[PDB]
């Protein structure tokens, strides 16, 4: 919490979106253990090196101050856990893989018709929709029948 | 291999195997539920073994 | 079998031979130049009935799928960048202007945005006739001095081939305003290429 | 004294038939007139455009609806096509009967129109709303005319990325009228909207278009919810409801996990701009993989000081809540949000589109309103009041305080009686208690010199059914004409269906029979004539929800939980034999969290074939000229014109 407030009031010092995205960037630990100037001297704009700069100095300052105090509780162990990272003030990522539309298809009915079909396996409930194409009556929009499907084991 | 699976809960079974074959080997795991429960299901996925 | 249903026109194509990562913007070209050299030996020799008849189908799929990909590094002045929100480079927009001219018509693309390309091209050439590039893509000159006479003349000779290859695209609508820029651009290129290699030295690339 | 009535459509689309209405009125007990009515380029030599449609009128036939075919072959002769200042175009009517008896110095009249290519109705849906990239996206498309029947003409399909370059271009003519086509979308793609249009190849601006998103690949270990206390947030000078909320987090088969929630207070704006309360950030500890985060009337209020802002501040804000759940043992973490957290002033809300902003003076004045409760449309049994100001020129105002409580689909029709002598009417409706939705309306009078009106009474307000017949009254007021027969015609889709008269009596009631041609809602335009003037007015009238012709039928027999791998069969039942084109969403993309592009239903399918409804209004009245622009015609009766549309939108 302490950490999250201390980067979020250094970003309310810089007002320009390009500012703070080299300074976000700046907070953001690397992965491999560069040195902050050494790494800092890469960015080839200027003026983004010097917020960056600034970020990225007192981002480690501040989590190497910070370090090893977290956790606290009764116990005399001291758990081991990675350094905090920023919780971006970005769009969060919503869901976005979901399981390929199987039925998808057209099919000659001619007054009624049934189709055996073999279910793929998920949790989640489906529902299937359908469309009539017919020459002489048009177009219908059939409504939507639910079909859940579930795994006892 | 007997394994309690408590409801609504997940359990992870250890088997101990070392491939010495140089091609590749589908390998199945077969899973039943004791008593009169017919739950039950397996699982055949094929490892890739290098030299 | 370099060209055949065993060859170029697998339903896979050259890319699956070749066996190395294409992830990069000119890596796209070996789903077209490829192709589309298969195709010009089997359509000028007449070959097509000896191979089965799905391979037409195997080719321009494969040409499709290198126009849908290359598209998306496209920037928004016509030029190319070899990595998706990277820098343009003149050397990239020329080897597109190169193939997708002949590619264009079996795809679907547009010659408005194959003119909007070549435009940015000619905006490349310097007061000498030669082209420029802040960033290429290949180097290549090495072991060998004198990077800057190869590298200029090179990417001047490359640019220029990528223009004529550029030049089928034109109709009635470019044929006064942008068909005479280019034309002019080529000559004035040439005319570089013409006393560098007078004056000799280059190199054998 | 004698004149001809030509109204067209405002807008004619090329290569589908335009009806055409003639009429006339005023005529010698046996006279009989004959002519042809065609369309014709304003410019060059005035070339007609190909086909003519002869009329023949008697005083005991005074009208005519005519079928002018316009193919496109012959559009393209006519020069339409090639264009030059604007895309208009004139039809004009050919009679001696103008140069034989109304004198005119023209033996042609004639309006102009504007043209469009955009003709038919064209469907299409991918398999999947969202997208990864390096999937396959399958993607069908429906090509139907203007009557809803399968169309096989030629089409162009062509795909664009989120930057809007075309990525794929095909071309297909497609007998059966369903085309499918697959591609794959690469792996170096940017997140973004991608779209596909369809348009018909000789339809330039025929398009229609279905669009995705494509974003990156991102699947939670674990299923977060938020869920607040009260679906919306009241705010009320002096009143503020309690803002709490639950937070949830347990693994799919069940299992709440265990770990750590942060939470983060905000404002979201309409826009979508976030501002962030600096200091309500919060932690707290999941217990049963569940917590409940309160925030107090007190830190709010302190909050919106912090960052310069009131109660009386907000204006449509929605309270953001972002929450980030770290599970203990992993130390992996997903996050979640809540968007829908509006600050609201009634739990009410008042929809005033139905009003007609156009006075009759000397008639009763409807006034239209729908209340809906947010979560849902109908909000039935509400008390919905009226306070209506009726400023008389002179005298002072006078007040009529009217109410009613709504029912069936949350629908009110609260007559207001207006004097004939009035000048402004302003209105204050207050619907719902304790905590009433407010809409302040001002209406001006039609000017007083006027050669008088038409007043068009409906009995019931009730929505009909395909089937019912529905009875309209017709009223004229004021001066009082001479008039034999009232005249009124039906529109429907931007066509003029039916035409007909009615005889002139003490009180005349025209029935109209709403069959399938008239869904999903139709214009009811009446007119008398009142000495070489026209005296008209218009009401739209909203056909309840209909259904297809025919049937499709989709049942799966018995209980429908299945477990894996086992076979399921389903039944599909249609009223012909058709081409039954199926698909299977999950509901996890279909979830009130996601902006998911809603699949079709009737509704988009009625809304699509409403897209050539001309209607730039609710029924318009001020001017009897201007009442056939504001229902989708043009008209001219060789003495006054219209003004013909600047463009192909209601200004
Ligand atoms: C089905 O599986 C569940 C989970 O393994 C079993 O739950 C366990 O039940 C035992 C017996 O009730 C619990 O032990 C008891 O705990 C209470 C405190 O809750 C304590 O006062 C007793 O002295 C005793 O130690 C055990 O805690 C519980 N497991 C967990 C994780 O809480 C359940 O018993 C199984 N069903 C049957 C019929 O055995
Ligand atoms: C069929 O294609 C036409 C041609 O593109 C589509 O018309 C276009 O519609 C969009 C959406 O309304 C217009 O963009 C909008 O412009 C306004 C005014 O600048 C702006 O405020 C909006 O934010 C939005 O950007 C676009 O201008 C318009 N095209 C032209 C040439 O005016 C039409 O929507 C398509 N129809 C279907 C059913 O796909």
């Amino acid at each position: 919490v302490n950490f999250q407030k201390a980067i979020n009031e250094k970003l309310g010092q810089y007002a320009s979106p390009t500012a703070k995205r080299c300074c976000q960037d700046g907070v953001t630990r690397l992965p491999m253990m560069r040195s902050c100037e050494q790494r800092a001297a890469r960015v080839q704009q200027p003026d983004c090196r010097e917020p960056f700069l600034s970020c990225c100095q007192f981002a480690e300052s501040l989590r190497k101050k910070s370090r090893d105090k977290g956790q606290a509780g009764l116990q005399r162990a001291l758990e081991i856990l990675q350094e905090e990272d920023l919780i971006d003030e970005d769009d969060i990522p919503v869901r976005s893989f979901f399981p390929e539309n199987w039925l998808w298809r057209v099919e000659t009915v001619d007054r009624f018709q049934i189709l055996t079909l073999w279910l793929p396996d998920s949790l989640t409930t489906w529902e299937i929709h359908g469309l009539s194409l017919s020459k002489t009556k048009g177009l219908c929009v059939a409504t939507p029948v639910q079909l859940r499907v579930f795994r006892e084991f | 291999q007997q394994v309690l699976v408590p409801a609504g809960s997940a359990r992870p079974v250890a088997f101990s195997v070392v491939p010495t074959a140089a091609a590749a080997v589908s390998l199945k795991v077969v899973a039943r539920g004791s008593f009169e429960f017919p739950v039950g299901d397996a699982v055949s996925k094929v490892l890739q073994i290098e030299k | 079998d370099t060209l055949g249903s065993e060859g170029a026109l697998s339903p896979g194509g050259v890319a699956s031979l070749l066996r190395l990562p294409r992830g990069c913007g000119e890596q796209t070209m070996i789903y077209l130049a490829p192709t589309l050299a298969a195709s010009r030996y089997l359509d000028k020799t007449e070959q097509w009935s000896t191979l089965p008849p799905e391979t037409k189908d195997h080719a321009v799929d494969l040409i499709q799928k290198g126009y849908m990909r290359i598209q998306q590094f496209r920037k928004a002045d016509g030029s190319y960048a070899a990595w998706l929100s990277r820098d343009s480079s003149t050397w990239l927009t020329a080897f597109v202007l190169k193939v997708l001219s002949l590619a264009q018509e079996q795809v679907g693309g547009s010659p408005e945005k194959l003119q909007e390309t070549s435009n940015w091209l000619l905006s490349q050439q310097q007061a000498d006739g030669s082209f420029q590039d802040p960033c290429p893509v290949l180097d290549r000159s090495m072991q060998g001095g004198l990077v800057g006479n190869d590298e200029t003349v090179a990417l001047t000779a490359f640019v220029t081939i990528a223009l004529h290859h550029g030049l089928a695209v034109f109709q009635d609508e470019g044929a006064e305003p942008l068909k005479q820029r280019v034309e002019a651009s080529i000559s004035k290129a040439n005319s570089f290429l013409g006393e560098k290699a007078s004056a000799g030295l280059l190199g054998a690339h | 004294k004698p004149r001809l009535l030509l109204f067209s459509p405002s807008v004619v689309h090329l290569g589908v038939p335009l009806s055409v209405g003639v009429q006339l009125q005023d005529v010698p007990r046996g006279q009989v007139v004959k002519g042809s009515v065609f369309l014709r380029n304003p410019s060059r030599n005035n070339v007609p455009c190909s086909p003519k449609v002869d009329f023949t009128l008697s005083s005991e036939r005074d009208f005519a609806l005519l079928s002018l075919q316009v193919p496109l072959k012959d559009a393209k002769s006519c020069g339409l096509h090639q264009l030059l200042r604007g895309p208009e175009v004139q039809l004009v009517a050919h009679s001696p009967w103008l140069k034989d008896s109304l004198s005119r110095t023209t033996n042609i009249q004639g309006i102009n129109l504007l043209f469009s290519s955009r003709r038919g109705h064209l469907f299409l849906q991918t398999d999947q709303p969202i997208y990864n990239p390096g999937q396959r996206v399958r993607y069908r498309v429906f090509a139907l005319d203007q009557k809803m029947r399968p169309s096989t003409d030629t089409i162009t399909v062509m795909v664009e990325n989120s930057h809007g370059l075309r990525v794929r271009k095909k071309e297909v003519y497609m007998p059966s009228s369903i085309f499918q086509d697959d591609f794959v979308i690469p792996d170096i793609s940017e997140p973004g909207t991608w779209k596909i249009s369809a348009r018909f190849s000789d339809g330039l601006e025929s398009n229609s278009s279905t669009q995705f998103e494509v974003k990156k690949y991102v699947l939670p270990n674990f299923e977060v919810k938020i869920t607040p206390g009260k679906p919306y947030i009241l705010t009320v000078p002096g009143h503020l409801d309690e803002m709490q909320l639950d937070i949830q987090a347990r693994y799919i088969y069940g299992k709440p996990v265990q770990g750590v929630a942060y939470v983060r207070f905000g404002l979201l704006d309409e826009d979508g701009k976030k501002t962030f309360f600096r200091g309500l950030e919060s932690q707290t500890k999941l217990v049963n993989g569940q917590s409940h985060i309160s925030l107090s009337k007190a830190e709010f209020q302190d909050a919106l000081e912090k960052l310069n802002m009131g109660i009386t501040d907000l204006q449509g804000l929605r309270l953001y809540v972002a929450a980030a759940i770290i599970e203990s043992p992993g130390g992996e973490m997903e996050e979640a949000e809540l968007t829908s957290w509006y600050f609201v002033s009634s739990p009410f809300s008042l929809d005033l589109s139905k009003t007609k902003r156009h006075l009759v003076p000397g008639a009763p004045f409807l006034l239209q309103a729908l209340v809906r409760e947010m979560s849902g449309s109908p909000a039935s049994g509400i008390p919905v009041k009226v306070s209506a100001t009726v400023s008389s020129p002179g005298s002072v105002p006078e007040v009529q305080d009217i109410q009613q409580n709504t029912d069936g689909s949350g629908q009110v029709s609260i007559p207001i009686i207006i004097p004939q002598t009035i000048s402004e009417l302003q209105l204050s409706v207050s619907a719902g208690s304790p905590h009433p939705a407010i809409a302040r309306l001002t209406v001006a009078a039609p000017p007083s010199g006027g050669p008088g009106f038409l007043s068009i009474e409906r009995p019931d307000s009730r929505p009909p059914r395909v089937g019912d017949t529905l009875n309209l009254n017709l009223r004229a007021v004021g001066s009082g004409a001479t008039f034999s027969h009232y005249y009124y015609m039906i529109l429907s889709r931007g066509q003029i269906v039916f035409m007909n008269r009615e005889p002139k009596r003490t009180l005349t009631s025209v029935s109209v029979f709403v069959d399938h041609h008239l869904a999903p809602s139709f214009y009811f335009v009446a007119f008398y004539y009142h000495g070489d003037h026209p005296v008209a007015n218009s009401l739209r009238v909203d056909v309840q929800a209909g259904a297809c012709e025919g049937k499709l039928e989709l049942s799966v027999d018995g209980a429908k939980q299945y477990r894996n791998g086992e076979s399921v069969k389903l039944h599909l039942e249609t009223d012909s034999l058709a081409l039954v084109a199926l698909g299977a969403l999950d509901t996890a993309l279909y979830a009130a969290g996601s902006k998911s592009h809603k699949p079709l239903n009737m509704g988009k399918v009625f809304e699509a074939m409403n897209s050539y409804d001309l209607g730039c209004g609710p029924g318009g009245g001020d001017s009897a000229l201007q009442v056939f622009q504001a229902a989708g015609l043009a008209f001219s009766d060789g003495d006054q014109w219209t003004l013909s549309r600047k463009r192909l939108s209601c200004p």
